[PDB]
Formats: structure tokens, C-alpha cells, sequence
């Protein structure tokens, strides 16, 4: 997967646009760049061997919304190495350095109800609490979830659950 | 549901959507043209990619076919019904007879018998060949491995062995096919089906013609056999026709499954896909499974990684050797190379043991003397060397003998050899009290009865 | 019987009572391929290497590349249930085996867990499969004794106990042979014996066991087993549980034997794994490291000195060296000692024993050339009788094979030629010795006597090895006292050499071969 | 010896039926932290008798 | 042989253990499930915020 | 403060992400937190933008992607001078005999220039070892370099042992032993004999042993380098004894397939020739001070057209090479007179004496060598008078090169012998001649002088 | 899939502005230092054989043109070459 490859763009657009404070705009703009890429007809174009430059300015040409000589200037560059299909994973680092950058996080919670709303109350503070970071909920009702809930952040897990517990107490043979 | 993505050779990539992405050894099937094709799963990939191997031809196979996942691997029919029949690697009827009478279908892919469940056994099995339970005899219930290169007499061999054990043995027997001459299972089936012991014989084939994933899966196919009617609690005989073009079916398939080369340019993966498909073939406390097989040995290179793998495996391992086979000696077993566990005081007692170590004793010294006898000749050796010498090869002639797969070849009668014969004879050419005869009478005779009527008429 | 198992009912209940309700924070990937026993792992930024990752069921895998964005991992088992998008947790754990004492007698996996079926291990806690070895100023000098209970051996290529000694030679010339009558032998010394079985088929497993079982040697000896069947992950570690266990005995004053079998089945498995996880070959398809692998595997068989053993028991024992002694076999194609696995582990250790099929076909059973053969550590390995005796065997046989090839056509033989030739000859006649068969340390130094103060210079050869029978039932039945002070002590003396004098004397006067 | 130890067998059997409801109340109870009195003890028994 | 019978004293015992675990387990998923509540879900969450 | 991150662990070898301003130079040291123990990384390689390639200089084991990696701006340093005396230390000249504190005045960098050829010196001034073949067939010079190649278990490290017995003793100078790539037992074995001996205070040893990851031995013979180096430049005169420079370069070719080069010739790296120049090419004896060095080759299955050997004979000045082909007769020292040499043997160094008995000794084993092909087949009674003749006093000189050793006491149950150059060159020109053409060839073997070899005749 | 010569500040550049064929062909940076070669991206107007100028008045001879970068190999002392020079 293109994740490796992706990596060095992502940081060097992300510098960029906050040099020239636009991060949001380069956010909408990688956005498009990434959704014009899965077109049917320019994806079969991209797996084509045209010549950069010749691949560059058709791509440019579809993608009329970029600003020109800064994100025209990108698909350029990733034309020059043939990363385009490799925007969608450009994106979405970018939006890990923003996260980052302006120290926030999105943090996931699972459980076998709704939640009290007062009890998120509590859990969003515990998690600005754990982790120094403002604490974006998207919280779950699960069927799997028996009873209790399962709170997930980054690729850390606290496992609150019954289910979880049982198989947990279960391995005690 | 699943997308074929790219076709390399026997390899098949699938697309499937990543919620619903097969298991491994998962059974795949796709309609080619006019036919159904099965495809079974190697490796899972990244992002719903499966990777797969066809078992059948690849060729008119388009990108972007439907292909469907059938929720289990290839199962094959199993029991008393399969008994008498001609079987596919998919456990498909192969003979013009109508479909097999299954009760029950077992999944190939399975795990070895534990630890606990072993059995050992010490009873000797008698064949009648001369040099073979000579030295290198072998038990009921234990591995009998046939090294050899191209033509020096596998097959015969084994086809004697079926002749002798499965006829005076009285249960069921597995004959697999891999790999091997097609004419040859033909000839095969029909010798059965004259004689009326068919009906005692499994029989599934797997011969060169096949695609890579035929010759791949069908040892599999008849280790499943086998092992059904060793789990019901008999006593069985399998036969494998050359365990080599398993290795080499693995070999041709591993490139295209993006693995990289080792060795002479084997598959890494060698020594366990060889030890977990030899680890089945196991007599067990329930029932006992007798095996035979071949095993090819390219380029005669005995150090090659695939004989030399398969050497640990074995209880019993029989070398055929090209240069004696040019000599005529048939069958062209080396007995400084043969060997067996069960040349063994206790389970043989000791006048066969002694009798074998003399006998190899005899032969290495003479093979000492050879390379004095190339250069000088034989009249520079001491008096004891010539006797040495003298003996060596009366040895040498008295281990051949007529087989009766072998009447075609040679015109003469085929020969049936008890024990006891075989260990009167060498004691007595080896104390010398044939020492009077000459060579030519020890050539292809049965018994030294046989030597000393061949002498008198020289 | 039964009304025992309502009592372990109870302890089933109070498992309940033991158990922990509070919930733990682990580090959390998933499994993006599965091919060949392998695993790739998006996420686990917090995995280390050679840590325990654990799977769905009680299953593990091993963590070798920490790549960027990606994990990549070897499963310690059947791997086929395994699927992409499974969750997978990293613990914190280094792998671990059960050791002790109850170990012995047992039969158990790479990972410790019982596989005779005779229920439930009994163990003194779990030890790191991974470690290092005591460093330059930890150790003590070897200078005690293993027997082997060979002629050929103990006489020629003697053992101390902390030394390692390759076995190496072709298939089927009795490298296992030897290592479990070194095993047996042991059945009274006090040593403690590890049985390690990498690659070998279980029947002949079963087979070795029950050989074992039917001598005393089974309740003395730890049987490890990665079977043919069994992963290259299970493979590969074998040996280190086996020094693991090794250690245990060696970090308390005690003795312990290990006979790692096929060490290059080892090599074998971890060059699968290395090329299944893309790492670059080197030489004959090998990855570099393996030298590094056997190295520090077989670094760790050391003596160690008494104050060593009293900082690892915090002085609950006091004055006692304990020591391991490794005997690893490595097989040879055609006798090419020059591949890449067997020169590694010729350089690693103390000295090697060849056995080689020309003497073998010919007879010479154990099949030990004496040329190529060595032993590092040298007399002081051996009993002061056996030292003395020994020195000139071994150079003196040597010599005997380049003189017999001089000879071989010379006609006229001078004294001095003839006598080293029937020397030789009957030396070479002696050593010869039946499996399962050893002899204590009186019987060889009397056969040794009778070869070098020339008893048996008249005697002839196809006789002599009824002479040496005839030799030991005479002695066991007449002069017993000399044997129990010459096993006790190993002494030699000038009334020692009297007396075996006077019984050489005796029994070839007044006996019959 | 393995006739004796089959008897044996089928009366453990018979004990421990009683001893695993223990063991899934206690489960229950230790498993959900703090204590419950649970009512429908007609699936106790019915997996209690049933599997065994 | 009596060693031996020993030794196979043991095996059966384990045996028992296994199933009588992996049983009362199976029938405790059932009874907890069956004996979800409100309040103790609640207070599940309150233990795990209150230590988090 | 902290400023990298390791990015990649493969095996031994690390990557690590500096910011772009402050990348790490080359051979520089690096420092991490491996759980309590504090690891030490050797930089290899700066490649792409920040990242660099390290050597770990200890177990790779428990190091995670992301841990804080410290730039230490210098390579490794040990401590040098008098204080090393009688002390035990690993690659990163830390203390492993348990003695304490180094307490050293001065460090250097374990990387360094050779001296440059306006500074070198050849003053190759005699030096006798006691040993036969080595005196006459290989005589050594001080401030030479001498290797002792020699396949698996044919004598190096006895050899070695007896030459220090021999010359160390008597050097009344420092010594440095680099115990590279060593056993374990051998080095514990080797730092008793010294201090039972009492000469443990005039050496200092450096220790990397077998059991040790590939950063360690690559580098330890480098710090033993920089210690003889240190006492050179004081103007002293020292030994240096390497115990294996072989696995030197067998770590190299370790490492070499990690950090990304392309494999050549039988599996070695590609700078093999490079690596064991600059090794080589500081142990040198300058006009300031003289090292004498004795170096122990291993040389794989005795090919000695692998090239690592090959390579290492150009950088020699006395080369002996031990055969098995002689050990498998049991008579050692094994050394091989056909094969071995020195540049100190001619007639402007050794005298016309020494010269003459030494390419007389040659030229009788050379034919012998030849005859014996003819005996092998056809008998020794089909040869010339004259060629029987040859043949026997070939075969005496043989076993005359003989020599009981001190050291090897245990293994021959008998006292080892010491011989001066003259009687060697006194017993050799006997033999060649007819004053033993008497003897038996057993009357030879491993006796001491020609003046009991008559003894042994007389016992024989 | 792998890198290059892409790293970040070069991008970072080309963002910014996309012809730097504006500066001179004369010159340019060590991206790269292992083993006695370095990698130089730059130097547009190099040619095969020619000798480039190093820091402390040292030499490299331009071995490969590659499409994006010179590999150039130091006569003489390289270790203290980093790259950025
Ligand atoms: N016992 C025998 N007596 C006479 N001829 C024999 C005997 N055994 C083998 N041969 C000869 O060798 C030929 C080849 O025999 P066979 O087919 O058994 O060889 P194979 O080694 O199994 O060969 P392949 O590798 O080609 O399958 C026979 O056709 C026959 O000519
Ligand atoms: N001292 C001995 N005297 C006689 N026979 C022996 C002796 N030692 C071993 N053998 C026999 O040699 C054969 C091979 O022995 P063993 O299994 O020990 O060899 P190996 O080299 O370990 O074999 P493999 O490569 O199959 O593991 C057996 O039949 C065994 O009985
Ligand atoms: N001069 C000698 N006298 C007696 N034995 C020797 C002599 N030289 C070598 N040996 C024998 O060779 C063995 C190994 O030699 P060693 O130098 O330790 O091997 P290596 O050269 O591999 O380091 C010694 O243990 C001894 O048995
Ligand atoms: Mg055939
Ligand atoms: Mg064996
Ligand atoms: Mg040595």
C-alpha cells in the first residue's frame, strides 16, 4: 500500500500550507485531487504509460479547482514519480499531521447501549485527562458488546466490556 | 462474488469484498468457458486480494470473471465406496463407471496423529527379493523408500513388492499416482482388473499430463484415503508412484507465488512441505498403515536437497544405482548404501545380522581394491586379495534375481526367494564353500541349488 | 480415583476467587496478510522486538521485522485459521518456558507443554527462552570428567563437563547412536540429560524414548520435541527452551547434558523463515546471521565458577560450580566439510568427532576417524588412569594409517615398521564396540592396559575381541575390589600398575579366550 | 484398571453436574463486579442437566 | 505398569476440568447476557472512568 | 536532549530520523534507552533526507520504533595508556573483570589515519622464538607482522600461546592481547595463565567474544588498535597479538547484506579488500616506536584461495602456514615448510649459513614430495639408489621439524623442549648430511634437539 | 513501492516554485554518504568522468547520470563528508 511512499508529500505539503497558513484550503484541495483519481476513466489513464509532463497537465486540466503553482505545482512533482494514485493515502496523513499539529484527537468508544451523555461527559474528560489533547467522541452501540464498553484511542484499547472479561476469565483453564 | 485480477501461469488472483474474504485452502470455483474450474487459496494478500492456485488449465481464463466462494475445502469421497475406482485429485470419478456411492467426504488438508497416538511394531515383512530383505528387511506398519535416477528399475521394483505383499497380505490398499506415466496406470488398472484383486484397490491418479496443481494436491487426495481405513481400524498398504513431483509441483508453483528461490532454487518452504505431508503417512495404536514409495533423484545427485530431505523420513531406503544397472545386475540395489532400522540384532537375530555385515565388509573392501586393480590390474594384489576379490563378485552376481514383472524383459521364470535361502547362500559363499564355481553360475538364480544346477551346465 | 477429581472440582471454583475483574490498556494492530506461517501487522507501534504478539485463540507469533507502517511476524503454530482484519494485541512479554525439576522424564513441546499425556507438568517457575551467557570472568576451566561409556571416545577424544563437542558426519553412520548412549551413561553420574529433537519425525522420537525407557536413562532426561510437522517458528527455538531448561540446572550447581540433534535442521528453518520474510541471502541462500544464531546458542554450555552460582542463589548454595555440556550433531552431505552450516559450527566449538561411512561399511563401529578427529579441552578432561593410558593412542593409530598406506606395497617389513603395523592392527580391533553397550572407567583402562604394555601383541586378531570379553568377565568375578577403587578414585599408582600386572599375568596364563 | 476407573468416571460425572452451577453463578457474579439476584434460574438448571 | 497407571490417573483428571470449565462458561455467557441491567452497565462504566 | 527516533529495526541494524539540520556524522556514536540498559549505536550511513544507518552495539532485542535516540557528536572513545594495564574490557572499553574503574587520564577515537610513508621505518632486527621451523623456515623480525593461517584445529592458538610464553616474557615491554571473535573459555583460560604467572600487570586485553552481536566484534580490534597505537606513539615497543582476524571480517559480511550492499564474489562483501587495508595498514612500526604483531588467520576448510586469506597474505611480512594435511599425522607444531615464508629470509639478513640450510631443507622435502607419488603405486624399490636414499632423509627432516611444546604439556603428557638458532641450523645441516642417516625415522619425532635424538634411538 | 530522492524539503521547494531550473547548473548538495560514494542532486551540466570540487579542496569523479541525482565516488578521506555540503 502506498502509506510509505505518501509519507514525505504529506509532511511537505502540510509544512507548506502552514508556512502560507492555508491548511484548510489544502485540505479541500488534496480532498479533490484524491477524488478526481478515482474516476474510472482517469484512473485507467494513470495506469497508462504516458510521459509525466503529458499525464501532469491533463490531470491539471481535470483538476481546475487547485491552486495554481502551489498544489498544480504538487501534482507536478508526484507526476514526475508517478505517485498520483497514491493521493488518497497523501491525504489522510495530512489530516494525522493537522490532527497532531493542533493537538487533537478523534477517540472511539463502543458499547453495548447508547450512552448516558452524562457518562460521555465523564469519559471526555477522563480522555483529555489520559492524553493531553482535545477529545472528538464518535461513540458506538455494538451488538457483540454483552454489557460495560470498550474505549479505543489511536491503537490503544481499555477493555470495559462483559464479553471481553468472559473471554479473558475463560482462558483461565 | 470474487474478481479475478490477474492469471500468471497456474496462479489466479481474486478480488473479494473485505468483509466476506475466503479462508486459506478455501475452495474457489469459476465457470472457463464450457467447463467448471476449481481454484484453491495459497495466500491472502493485502485488501481482499486472495491468491490461488487452479486445479486445472489456466489458459482462456479472462480478468474480471465472477468467481465463487465455496465455503469449504476440497473434500474428497472416502470409505469401502472409493474401493475398486479410478479417482481425480478432486475425488471425481475418472473411470467410465457412474458416480462413486459416497457416505462421507474428508477435508485433504488435515493434522498428523500426536505424539500419543503412535505405535511401534517389530514384525518383519517378508518379500521375495533376495537383497532387499537381505539388507536392508523392513517391518509391518513402517516406511519403505525406493532412490533411484531415471530408469533403473523404481517401478519394477515396486510392482514386485505389490505382487508379493498385497496379494499375501489381506486388506485394503491405496495406489496413488503422481506424476507418473499415464500408460503405466492404465497398464496397471488393467493387470488388477484381470487378476480380480481390484476390488481390494484404491487407485487415484495425478499423472504428467496434469496442471501443477493436480500433481500438487493429489498425494494429499490419497493420504486422505488411506487414512480413512486406517481410522476404521485395519491394516492397509499405500503405494505412491513418485513422491518427488509433489516437491517439484511445489517448486514449479513457487516463483509465481512471490517466494524467493533458496538453495538449487527449491521453494524455501521444502523441508516442511515434505514433513507435513510424510508426517501423515504414520501407523497409529488404532491401525497400521505399510508404505512404499519412490522417490526420483534428479540428475542422480543423491545430495540433491530433495532426496536428502527425504531421507530422514523413511525407515527402510533401497539406493538403486545406474552403474550397476548398465552392468545388467537387475534389480540394481547398491547394498553399501541401502540400509534399514531394522538390521538390528534383536529384531533379526544375529545369524542374519552377521551374515549382512559380512557380506558389507566383503563389498567395501573390494571397493578398496578397485582403484588399485583399474591402474595395476589384478596380478599385482596379495593371494588373500584375489580371494577377496573372487568372493566380492560372486556376492555381486548372487543378488541379482528374476522377477516376474521382469519375465517379459529377460524370457525366464520369475523367482520367489525365502529367507532362510538368501542368509544359507552368502554364509556359504562367503566361508568359501563355493568358492569351486564359477561366476556366471550365481547370475540371476533363484537359490544356490539354482547356482550349483547352473554350474554344472556352466 | 475419581472422587479425587471433586476435589479439584473445588479447585475449579476457587479459580473464580483468584481471578482479576480489573480492566488492562494494550497496544492494538491488524493482520493485513497471512501467507506461510508469516504475518504482516499494521498498527503495533508500540511492539518491540522479539516480543510475544498474541493472536485470536492461545495462539502467538514472534515479532523479527519492525519495519515501518508495518510488523511483520512468525506464527508459533497452525497458522491457516488465521485472516486478514483479525485484531491482534502486543503483551509485554519475552517468550518463556516452564523449568525445573519436574521437567525430567517428561516429554514436552518447544513450548513446554506436555505431550506424553502423562498429565500436567510440574515446574519451578518459567525462564526467558532468550539470554545471554556468562562473560570471560564468570567461568571456571574445565576439568572434570563426562563419560561416554566408548572406548574410542573416552580414550581418544575425551569430554569435560562444560565442553561443547561437535558430532558431525553423513546420514545413517550413527551420530544419534552415540548421543544417547553418552545419555544413558549418565544414568548414575549425577548428570542431569536434555534430549532436543529438531526436524526428526515423531515415530522415531517414540523410538528413541522407548530405547530410553527400556533403560534406566528415561527418569534422568528431558525429551524436547519440534517435530517434521511443526512450524519453523516452533523449529528454530527448539534448542534455546532446551538451554533454557540447560541453564537451570547449570545456575545451581549442578550438572546437566544437552544433545541438540540436527542443529542444521535449525539452520534450515530459520533460512525458511528469513526468506519468507524477504531478507536478503547471503552464501549458499543462508541469511549472515546464522553464524550468529548457532554462536550464541551454543555459547551459553559453560562452567561457571562457584561465586557465580552464589550471587544466582543469593547464597543459599555455597562452594559448588555448576556446568553444561552441549554435544550438537551436524550431518554432511558427501563428508564436505566445507558448507557454509558445518564450517560455522566447526569454528563455534571445542572439537569435533567424525564418523564417516568408508569405516562404518568396513566394520570400524563407532565409526570414529581418529585423524580429523579432536578434543580441545584434552587430558584435562580425563581421569588421571585414563590420561595416562590414552596419550598414546590416538597420534600412535594416526600414524598407523600413514604407515599402513606406505606399506602397502613394500614387501620387506623392518621390526620397527612391523610392529607399529601389527600394533595398529590390533589397536584398531579393540576399539570396536557394540550400541548400548557402555563400559565403566575400570573396563577400559584394563583393556587399555592390556593394549599398551602389549598383552595383546601375540594374540590374534579376530580373537581379540573374545579376549577382551573373557578379559572383563574374569575381572568382574575375581578381582572386584580394584575395579570399585579404580571407578571411585580413576587412581594410578605403581601398586595400580602392579596389580594390573598381576591380573593381566594371571588371566593369560590361567584363562581362555 | 481402565474398567475401574470408567465406573468412577460416570459418578464424578453425576457429582460435579451440582458443582458447575456454582461455578456459573460465581462466574456471573464475580464476572458483572458487583453481586445480583437473579431470577430465572429455570436456564441454570436447563443448561445444568442438559449438556451433561 | 503402576507408574504407568498413575501417570493415566492424572490424564483422566485433567480431562474433567477442561469440560467442566468450558460447560459452566457456555451457560454463564447465557445467564449474564439474560441478566444485563441498566444500572450495573452503568456502574461498569462509572469503575472504568473512575480508574481511567 | 534527544533529538532522533529509531525508525526501523531489522536484526542488528537500526534507522534512525534526525532532523535535517543536525544529521549525525559518520562512524559518530549514538545513545538509547533499551528498557533499563542504555544501548550504544555506531552510525554507517547517511541516506535520504535525516536518516541514518547504525550498528548496535549490543542486543537489538527490546528496542521499539519511536524511542528517543541522543547524538553524541564524537565516535567511540576508549581509555588508553598505563592505566589499561591488567584490566579486561569489551568493545566500548568498559570494565568486565569486575575490578572497578579504568581510571584513565586520556580517550581516543577508536578511528583513526595510518601513519603516512614519510614515517614508516625498516628496522627489521632478527628475533628468535625457539622454535624450529619457525626459526629457520619463517625467521621473525622485531616490528614485523606475522600470521599464523591455518584452518579448524591445527595449532594456531597453541602456537600463538607458546610464541607469547617464549617473546612476551622476555620482551620486558607492554603487550595488548584483541581476543576478536574468541571463545569464551579461551579468553578466561588465557587470563589466568597470566595471572598465575605473574605478567599480567605488563598486558592489557580487550575481549569481544563469539557470543556477542556483530557490532561489538567488528570494532573491538579497532579499540585493541587504538591502545598498542597509544603505547606506540609514547615510544615505547609492544606486541600486539590478535586471536582471530578473520571474524573481523566475517562480521563485516554480516552487517554488509543489512545495510544494503549488493553481495560479491563467495558470499563476501564488497569492500573486503578496503576493510582489511585499513585495518592492517595501522599496525605499522613508525620512527617514533615499533609494534610486532602476531595475527591469527583462519582459513575456511584450508581453502587458502578464499578470499579473505588470499587477501590477508599481501599484508604480512612472516607468513606460517599450519596444514592438517600434517596435523592429521599427529605431528605438530604442523607447520608446512613448502608453504611457508619470510621476508627476513635472505642471505643479507640471515647469513649465507642460515640461507643455504634453509633452501637446502626445501628443495629435499620438494622433491620428496615428489617421489612419493611414484612409491605410492609403483614401490620404493623401483626408484634410484640416490632417490631412496633422498627419500629417507627427507623423511627424517619431516619429523626432526618436530618440536615438544611447553604449553602443550597436557596434550603430550611430556615436558616441552626450547632450542636456540644455532643448534636448529646445526641439526638441520646433520640431517642433510650423513652423520644420521643411521636412525630411524621414529628417533625424530617430537624428541627436542638432534643432540637426543640419538637418545630416542637408543629408547626406540 | 519506494523512495527516490523524495524527501521533504526538496518537494517542499518544488511546491513553492516548480522551475528551479533557475538556479545554476554549475553546482549542488550530498544527499547521500556510505562507503566512499555520494549521491549529489544538482549539477545538472555534469558529465561522465568529470571531476566535481569537495569541501577541503578533495575531489569526486561522476560515475552515474542518473535521471534525478550524480553518484560520484571521493578520491580520497570521505567520512566527514555529511550531506547538505
Ligand atoms: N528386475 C529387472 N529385470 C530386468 N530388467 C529390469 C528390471 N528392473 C528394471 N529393468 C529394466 O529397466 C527398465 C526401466 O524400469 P522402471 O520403469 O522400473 O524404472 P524407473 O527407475 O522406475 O523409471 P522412471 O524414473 O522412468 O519411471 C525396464 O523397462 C527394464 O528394461
Ligand atoms: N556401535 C554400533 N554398532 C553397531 N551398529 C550401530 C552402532 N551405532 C549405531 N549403529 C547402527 O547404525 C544405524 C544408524 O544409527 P543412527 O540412527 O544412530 O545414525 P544417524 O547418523 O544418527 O542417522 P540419521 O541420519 O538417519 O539420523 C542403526 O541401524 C544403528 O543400529
Ligand atoms: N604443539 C602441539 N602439541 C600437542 N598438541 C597440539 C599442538 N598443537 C596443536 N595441538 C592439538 O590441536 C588442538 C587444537 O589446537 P588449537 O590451536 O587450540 O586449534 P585452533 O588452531 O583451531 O585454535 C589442541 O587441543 C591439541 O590437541
Ligand atoms: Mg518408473
Ligand atoms: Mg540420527
Ligand atoms: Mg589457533
Amino acid at each position: 500500500e502506498f502509506i510509505t511512499v505518501a509519507r514525505p508529500y504529506a509532511k511537505a505539503a502540510f509544512d507548506f500550507a502552514v508556512e502560507h497558513q492555508s491548511v484548510e484550503r489544502w485540505q479541500d484541495m488534496l480532498a479533490f485531487a484524491a477524488e478526481v483519481t478515482k474516476n474510472e476513466q482517469m484512473a485507467e489513464l494513470l495506469s497508462g504509460a504516458l510521459a509525466p509532463e503529458t499525464l501532469a497537465e491533463s490531470f491539471i486540466a481535470v483538476a481546475g479547482e487547485q491552486l495554481d503553482e502551489n498544489g498544480q505545482n504538487l501534482i507536478r512533482v508526484m507526476a514526475e514519480n508517478g505517485r498520483l494514485n497514491a493521493l488518497p493515502d497523501v491525504l489522510e496523513q495530512f489530516i494525522h499531521l493537522r490532527a497532531v499539529s493542533e493537538a487533537t484527537a478523534e477517540v472511539d468508544v463502543i458499547s453495548a447501549a447508547a450512552l448516558s451523555e452524562q457518562q460521555l461527559a465523564k469519559i471526555s474528560a477522563a480522555m483529555e485527562k489520559r492524553l493531553s489533547r482535545k477529545v472528538k467522541l464518535n461513540a458506538k452501540i455494538d451488538k457483540s458488546v454483552m454489557a460495560g464498553v470498550i474505549i479505543r484511542a489511536g491503537d490503544m484499547v481499555i477493555d470495559g466490556s462483559v464479553r471481553g472479561r468472559l473471554e479473558r476469565l475463560a482462558d483461565v483453564l | 462474488t470474487g474478481k479475478i485480477v490477474q492469471v500468471i501461469g497456474a496462479v489466479v488472483d481474486v478480488e473479494f469484498p473485505q468483509d466476506a474474504v475466503p479462508r486459506v485452502y478455501d475452495a474457489l470455483e469459476v465457470q472457463n468457458g464450457n467447463e467448471r474450474l476449481v481454484l484453491e487459496v495459497q495466500q491472502q494478500l493485502g485488501g481482499g486480494i486472495v491468491r490461488t492456485i487452479a486445479m486445472g488449465s489456466s489458459d482462456g481464463l479472462r480478468r474480471g470473471l465472477d468467481v465463487k466462494d465455496l465455503e469449504h475445502p476440497i473434500e474428497v469421497p472416502v470409505g469401502k465406496a472409493t474401493l475398486g475406482r479410478i479417482m481425480n485429485v478432486l475425488g471425481e470419478p475418472v473411470d467410465m463407471k457412474g458416480e462413486i456411492g459416497e457416505e462421507e467426504r474428508w477435508a485433504i488438508h488435515r493434522a498428523a496423529p500426536s505424539y500419543e497416538e503412535l505405535s511401534n511394531s517389530q514384525e518383519l515383512l517378508e518379500t521375495g527379493i533376495k537383497v532387499i530383505d537381505l539388507m536392508a528387511p523392513f517391518a509391518k506398519g513402517g516406511k519403505v523408500g525406493l532412490f533411484g535416477g531415471a530408469g533403473v528399475g523404481k517401478t519394477v521394483n515396486m510392482m514386485e513388492l505389490i505382487r508379493n505383499i498385497a496379494i499375501e497380505h489381506s486388506g485394503y490398499s491405496v495406489f496413488a499416482g503422481v506424476g507418473e506415466r499415464t500408460r503405466e496406470g492404465n497398464d496397471f488398472y488393467h493387470e488388477m482388473t484381470d487378476s480380480n484383486v481390484i476390488d481390494k484397490v484404491s487407485l487415484v491418479y495425478g499423472q504428467m499430463n496434469e496442471p501443477p496443481g493436480n500433481r500438487l494436491r493429489v498425494a494429499l487426495t490419497g493420504l486422505t484415503m488411506a487414512e480413512k481405513f486406517r481410522d476404521e481400524g485395519r491394516d492397509v498398504l499405500l503405494f505412491v508412484d513418485n513422491i518427488y513431483r509433489y516437491t517439484l509441483a511445489g517448486t514449479e508453483v513457487s516463483a509465481l507465488l512471490g517466494r524467493m528461490p533458496s538453495a538449487v532454487g527449491y521453494q524455501p518452504t521444502l523441508a516442511e512441505e515434505m514433513g507435513v505431508l510424510q508426517e501423515r503417512i504414520t501407523s497409529t495404536k488404532t491401525g497400521s498403515i505399510t508404505s512404499v514409495q519412490a522417490v526420483y533423484v534428479p540428475a542422480d545427485d543423491l545430495t540433491d536437497p530433495s532426496p536428502a530431505t527425504t531421507f530422514a523420513h523413511l525407515d527402510a531406503t533401497v539406493v538403486l544405482s545406474r552403474q550397476i544397472a548398465s552392468l545388467g545386475i537387475y534389480p540394481a540395489v547398491d547394498p553399501l548404501d541401502s540400509t534399514s532400522r531394522q538390521l538390528d540384532p534383536l529384531v533379526v537375530g544375529q545369524e542374519h545380522y552377521d551374515t549382512a555385515r559380512g557380506v558389507q565388509s566383503i563389498l567395501q573392501r573390494y571397493q578398496e581394491l578397485k582403484d588399485i586393480i583399474a591402474i595395476l590390474g589384478m596380478d599385482e594384489l596379495s593371494e588373500e586379495d584375489k580371494l577377496v576379490v573372487a568372493r566380492a563378485r560372486k556376492i555381486q552376481r548372487f543378488l541379482s534375481q528374476p522377477f516376474f514383472v521382469a519375465e517379459v524383459f529377460t524370457g525366464s521364470p520369475g523367482k520367489y526367494v525365502s529367507l532362510k535361502d538368501t542368509i544359507r547362500g552368502f554364509k556359504g559363499i562367503m566361508e568359501g564353500e563355493y568358492d569351486h564355481l564359477p561366476e556366471q553360475a550365481f547370475y540371476m538364480v533363484g537359490s544356490i541349488e539354482e547356482a550349483v544346477e547352473k554350474a554344472k551346465k556352466l | 480415583m475419581q472422587l479425587n477429581s471433586t476435589e479439584i472440582s473445588e479447585l475449579i471454583k476457587q479459580r473464580i476467587a483468584q481471578f482479576n475483574v480489573v480492566s488492562e490498556a494494550h497496544n492494538e494492530g491488524t493482520i493485513v496478510s497471512v501467507s506461510d506461517g508469516v504475518i504482516r501487522i499494521h498498527g503495533l507501534a508500540d511492539a518491540m522486538q522479539g516480543e510475544m504478539i498474541s493472536l485470536p485463540g492461545n495462539r502467538y507469533a514472534i515479532a523479527l521485522n519492525l519495519e515501518r507502517d508495518s510488523v511483520g511476524a512468525v506464527v508459533m503454530g497452525p497458522y491457516a485459521d488465521l485472516a486478514e482484519g483479525m485484531k491482534v494485541k502486543a503483551t509485554g512479554r519475552i517468550l518463556e518456558v516452564p523449568v525445573g525439576r519436574g521437567l525430567l522424564g517428561r516429554v514436552v513441546n518447544t513450548l513446554g507443554a506436555p505431550i506424553d499425556g502423562k498429565g500436567p507438568l510440574d515446574h519451578d517457575g518459567f525462564s526467558a527462552v532468550e539470554a545471554i551467557a556468562p562473560g570471560v570472568i564468570e567461568r571456571q576451566s574445565v576439568d572434570q570428567p563426562v563419560q561416554t561409556g566408548y572406548k574410542a571416545v573416552d580414550s581418544m577424544i575425551p569430554i569435560g563437563r562444560g565442553q561443547r563437542e561437535l558430532i558431525i558426519g553423513d546420514r545413517q553412520t550413527g551420530k544419534t547412536a552415540l548421543a544417547i548412549d553418552a545419555i544413558i551413561n549418565q544414568r548414575d553420574s549425577g548428570i542431569k540429560a536434555i534430549y532436543v529433537a529438531i526436524g526428526q519425525k515423531a515415530s522415531t522420537i517414540s523410538n528413541v524414548v522407548r530405547k530410553l525407557e527400556e533403560h534406566g536413562a528415561l527418569a534422568n532426561t528431558i525429551v524436547v520435541v519440534a517435530t517434521a510437522s511443526e512450524s519453523a517458528a516452533l523449529q528454530y527455538l527448539a534448542p534455546y527452551a532446551g538451554a533454557a531448561m540447560g541453564e537451570y540446572f547449570r545456575d545451581r550447581g549442578e550438572d546437566a547434558l544437552i544433545i541438540y540433534d540436527d542443529l542444521s535442521k535449525q539452520a534450515v528453518a530459520y533460512r525458511q523463515i528469513s526468506l519468507l520474510l524477504r531478507r536478503p541471502p547471503g552464501r549458499e541462500a543462508f541469511p549472515g546471521d546464522v553464524f550468529y544464531l548457532h554462536s550464541r546458542l551454543l555459547e551459553r554450555a559453560a562452567r561457571v565458577n562457584a561465586e557465580y552460582v552464589e550471587a544466582f542463589t543469593k547464597g543459599e548454595v555455597k562452594g559448588k560450580t555448576g556446568s553444561l555440556t552441549a554435544l550438537p550433531i551436524i550431518e554432511t552431505q558427501a563428508g564436505d566439510v566445507s558448507a557454509f552450516v558445518p564450517t560455522n559450527v566447526i569454528s563455534i566449538t571445542d572439537g569435533q568427532i567424525f564418523l564417516e561411512t568408508n569405516l562404518f561399511n568396513a566394520g570400524i563401529r563407532p565409526a570414529v576417524n581418529p585423524g580429523i578427529s579432536v578434543s580441545r579441552v584434552g587430558g584435562a578432561a580425563q581421569t588421571k588412569i585414563m590420561k595416562k593410558l590414552s596419550g598414546g593412542i590416538r597420534t600412535a593409530l594416526a600414524q598407523y594409517r600413514e604407515l599402513a598406506a606406505f606399506s602397502q606395497f613394500a614387501s620387506d617389513l623392518d621390526d620397527a615398521t612391523r610392529k607399529q603395523l601389527d600394533h595398529g592392527q590390533k589397536v584398531t580391533e579393540l576399539l570396536k564396540q557394540k550400541q548400548y553397550a557402555p563400559m565403566s572407567v575400570a573396563q577400559q583402562s584394563l583393556v587399555l592396559f592390556a593394549a599398551e604394555r602389549g598383552y595383546l601383541a601375540d594374540v590374534e586378531l579376530s580373537k581379540i575381541g573374545s579376549f577382551e570379553a573373557a578379559l572383563l568377565a574374569y575381572v568382574d568375578r575375581d578381582h572386584a575390589p580394584l575395579m570399585q577403587e579404580i571407578n571411585q578414585t580413576g587412581g594410578y599408582n605403581d601398586e595400580i600398575e602392579g596389580k594390573l600386572k598381576g591380573i593381566l599375568d594371571s588371566f593369560k596364563a590361567t584363562q581362555s579366550w | 484398571a481402565q474398567a475401574e476407573i470408567e465406573a468412577e468416571r460416570k459418578r464424578a460425572r453425576e457429582e460435579l453436574r451440582k458443582q458447575v452451577a456454582i461455578l456459573a453463578v460465581a462466574g456471573a457474579e464475580k464476572i458483572i463486579e458487583r453481586s445480583v439476584d437473579e431470577a430465572a434460574n429455570s436456564d441454570i438448571v436447563d443448561k445444568l442437566v442438559a449438556e451433561l
